[PDB]
């Protein structure tokens, strides 16, 4: 019997050909959606599948460079970018696809500021996948062009402060990018950071706008900066040291607003069977956090919105499959779909004696049926090839493996005489050749069954002689088949080339090395409770010595009751050194 | 990148022969030759060839 | 306790942290004043016909004999710090010829020879990154030693 099946019947049950004996029933763990496979050339399905679906959107997979890339327009007209690919397998948090996205990329590096936007506290590690925002509001971008070196001093070209134009070499082999002003940063003559701002310079010269102007500051559309300039748009004016003294620069301030929550439309999952719902939700994350002063040198991108996967609590730890869906009334349309597959293995029916019988699954659901968690999902049964008795399934704490059938030729019916036979009764042991009643002598073993009248039934048998010692591979009313270890008999025996000549002649010591006396006494053998054979001698004086046998295989053949220095005492070559 | 098509590798007939590589003390063999394609990750140029 | 003569080499070479850019230009400036001081010194020894002595030495410098031994130091430290932090690059261009004729440990060696040319004739005014010019001088050295090291009838 496989592990884990169960027999259908009890000692005794007399069983037909091909009738249930054993089975083996597979339940689904947490229940779901059946899902078959393919008849791909099999008339079984071998595996079983467990699924909630989401569909409400439009999928179509673009090739671009040679990749091909899967582009989702929603019902609202909006395009995201697919970043997992097909048949991956992704848990909770995983970023699934990208918003297609390009207003809220800088063209240049340059500061950040934030204007009622909140973010999610949750975790620095984080940082690299971003800050997930918790409210919309407004950032503040403030450009500038930042070239990071570590070049020494006599490589410059260009004066702190200059006003400068985009293309100037202002390093050798460094071109600014963008028009303005230029701050350039050294430490032990070598130049290691340089700064190019754009937006409008302007004299100063009053001392108190510059000391208003000392941190920077923003300042609106239409309000005056100072007496006689007012800032047209939205505008960050801060005091500089340009190359003849204090300056006001006018960096032009852009605004980018982001909504509370992103109106990227959601795709609900559509079957109410999962108690653990899985969903696509949405996210906007800020790559920066507020006044993280970013230098580089092209453009950033600052929001990102995210699909992201959720499921509900509990389910932290399931890992869903990324599939797409041939939308039913227009195959051409596929919709993203995922999946937490739960897989079911169906084995092949196998009916050649490795039960020895013929095992058949058939499976207790149909494709596309809703399940709870335990149901039962496929029965394993397996069929008795010869009809007979059942027995040797003992009862109690352990998992039936092997069952017995005796079937209608193990059992042999004799003509003998009841009148005279009275000393057998059924279920004696009989041993062929053995006279049964005057003038009737047993033809072969077997058990006794029944007696009727001038009839016996002898259930065929076999008996092997077991002699005291033995160890024993097998249990009293066990189950055994052909050419199964039954015990393992132990008994004794008793009974030189160049090997020998090369370890004496090396004067090597030889593994069976016999025991050897160091005094003339007498030998006790002194057959101890343990069997501690021990050759104890009683000197001259009456010093014993306590020579330990051993093993078994140190044979002892002293008995003499003479020993001398150096006699022998057990089988085997002696040591020389 | 180098891709190897090597489904597709043709064998080219052997010169001389089994009787002539014998009698010249040569090598009775014939030439393998594979289809390749190098792709530029980028530019997408496919340089096919053999 | 291993028995690998390479890996204990690499051990050793991991001990050293890589210079720095900023690290690199302060290094090449006393190099090349460490340079300028040994031909100058040069020049005292064509004078002399023998080796001057740091006496002498520092009196042609008008510097006093502490500074100027100091500044030596420094010079000779520079050099060795140089060369100690590229070793990495050294292994990482010398492993590219394992099969021409020399065990990867003696191109290694060769290839430090290389190495320090380098370090003696980088120009950090250049405006150069050491890891470009190094390459040139390591690779040459290593391309000459299998030249004139792999074959014994050398060709």
């Amino acid at each position: 019997l496989l592990p884990g099946a169960e027999p259908t019947v009890k000692n005794g049950d007399r069983v037909e050909v091909g009738d249930v004996l054993a089975e083996t029933k597979l339940t689904t763990e947490r229940g779901g959606t059946v899902r078959m496979g393919e008849d791909n050339g099999s008339s079984t399905h071998r595996e079983v599948e467990i699924i909630v679906v989401l569909d409400t959107a439009t999928v179509k997979a673009e090739a671009s460079q040679g990749r091909e890339h899967y582009v989702i327009e929603t019902k609202g007209g909006q395009r995201f970018n697919l970043l997992a690919a097909p048949g991956t397998k992704v848990t909770t948090g995983h970023v699934v696809a990208e918003l297609i996205d390009s207003r809220y990329r800088t063209q240049t590096g340059g500061l950040l500021k934030y204007s009622g936007v909140e973010i999610s506290k949750k975790g620095r590690a984080k940082a690299k996948q971003g800050y997930e925002v918790t409210k919309g509001g407004t950032l503040l971008w403030i450009p500038e062009e930042t070239h990071e070196v570590n070049k020494d001093i006599s490589l410059l070209n260009v004066e702190d402060g200059q006003l400068v134009e985009a293309g100037t070499e202002v390093v050798k082999d460094i071109f600014c990018q963008t028009t303005g002003i230029v701050s350039v940063t050294q430490n032990n003559d070598i130049l290691r950071e340089i700064v190019i701002k754009p937006g409008d310079v302007h004299v100063l010269d009053d001392p108190d706008t510059a000391a208003k102007y000392d941190e920077g500051r923003l300042v609106n559309a239409g309000e005056e900066v100072f007496p006689g300039l007012t800032a047209e748009q939205l505008v960050w004016a801060e005091a500089v040291d340009g190359t003849d003294g204090p300056l006001l620069l006018l960096r032009p301030v852009q605004e980018l607003v982001i909504p509370d929550e992103p109106p990227v439309p959601s795709q609900d999952s559509s079957q109410e069977s999962s108690s653990r719902s899985i969903r696509l939700r949405a996210v906007q994350r800020l790559q920066f956090q507020d006044g993280e002063r970013i230098k580089s040198v092209e453009g950033v991108d600052l929001l990102r919105t995210q699909l992201v996967l959720e499921s509900e609590e509990g389910s932290s730890q399931l890992s869903a499959d990324i599939e797409l869906l041939p939308d039913s009334k227009d195959p051409e349309t596929l919709r993203l779909q995922l999946v937490i597959i739960e897989p079911v293995v169906i084995r092949r029916d196998v009916a050649s004696d490795t039960t020895h019988g013929s095992t058949h699954t058939e499976l207790r659901v149909k494709d596309g049926q809703k399940v709870k968690p335990g149901a039962v999902i496929a029965c394993t049964q397996i069929q008795c090839k010869e009809a007979g008795v059942v027995r040797g399934i003992q009862e109690g704490s352990e998992a039936v493996r092997r069952l017995l059938v005796e079937r209608e030729r193990d059992c042999v019916t004799l003509d003998l005489d009841v009148t005279a036979a009275t000393q057998l009764q059924p279920g004696s042991l009989i041993v062929a050749g053995t006279q049964l009643v005057d003038g009737i002598i047993a033809p072969e073993s077997g058990e006794v069954r029944a007696i009727a009248p001038g009839q016996l039934q002898l259930r065929i048998a076999r008996p092997y002689r077991v002699s005291q010692g033995a160890v024993l591979h097998v249990e009293d009313k066990g189950l055994v088949q052909r050419g199964d270890n039954l015990v393992l008999l132990v008994f004794e025996r008793a009974k030189q080339g160049l090997p020998r000549i090369e370890e004496l002649l090396e004067a090597r010591k030889p593994k069976e090395a016999c025991i050897l006396a160091r005094r003339p006494g007498v030998a006790h053998i002194n057959y101890s409770d343990d069997d501690a054979i021990d050759i104890q001698v009683i000197e001259a004086d009456g010093t014993q010595a306590d020579y330990p046998v051993g093993p078994g295989q140190p044979l002892i053949i002293s008995d003499g009751e003479t020993v001398d220095a150096g006699q022998a005492l057990t089988d085997g070559p002696a040591n020389p050194h | 990148e180098l891709h190897f098509l090597g489904k597709q590798y043709k064998l080219k007939r052997p010169k001389y022969d089994v009787d002539e590589a014998k009698r010249r003390d040569g090598t009775y063999s014939v030439q393998m030759y594979v289809p390749t394609r190098l792709i530029n990750k980028e530019t997408g140029e496919i340089k096919e060839q053999e | 306790y291993t028995e690998d003569s390479i890996r204990l080499y690499l051990q050793e070479i991991g001990r050293i942290r890589l210079l720095r850019a900023d690290e690199e230009i302060e290094l090449a400036r006393q190099i090349a004043d460490l340079l300028a001081l040994e031909r100058i010194r040069d020049e005292l020894l064509e004078q002399l016909d023998r080796l001057p002595s740091d006496a002498e030495w520092a009196a042609a410098v008008d510097s006093p004999l502490d500074e100027f031994r100091r500044r030596l130091f420094r010079g000779r430290r520079a050099k060795d710090k140089m060369v100690q932090s590229n070793l990495r690059l050294v292994v990482s261009i010398a492993k590219k010829y394992m099969n021409r004729g020399l065990s990867f440990q003696d191109l290694i060696q060769e290839g430090s020879l290389g190495l320090i040319r380098a370090a003696e004739k980088f120009d950090h005014e250049k405006g150069y990154k050491f890891s470009t010019y190094a390459t040139w001088w390591i690779r040459q050295a290593i391309t000459r030693a299998i030249a004139d090291q792999s074959r014994t009838i050398r060709l």
